């Protein structure tokens, strides 16, 4: 019974691992789309 | 010899309980030796 108990918080662990990484893995992501939206107003007003 | 109440009914028939209510426990320790090949074989698996 202590190795299986021991042997839970492993699936515990990875279960978490792999919802932690993809909120900040989006997070990132999501910075980059958001600044460039930007940059194409400025590109555009600079060239009249 | 077992009881028929030649003698007894409240005497000898009550420590006959106690007498083989201490003998049975002590038995399975008795028979624990043979419980050691059962240990070996119950802990390896589960861990694997």
């Amino acid at each position: 019974l202590s190795l299986q108990i021991d042997a839970a918080k492993v699936e515990a662990q990875n279960q978490l691992n792999a919802a932690r990484i993809a909120e900040i893995f989006n997070n990132m992501d999501l910075s980059k789309q958001s600044e460039f939206r930007e940059f194409l107003k400025t590109v555009a007003s600079f060239q009249q | 010899k077992k009881p028929e109440t030649p003698e007894e009914q409240q005497w000898l028939v009550e420590a006959q309980q106690a007498k083989q209510g201490q003998q049975d426990p002590a038995m399975v320790q008795a028979q624990g030796v043979l419980l050691q090949g059962q240990a070996e074989l119950a802990k390896a698996q589960n861990q694997t």
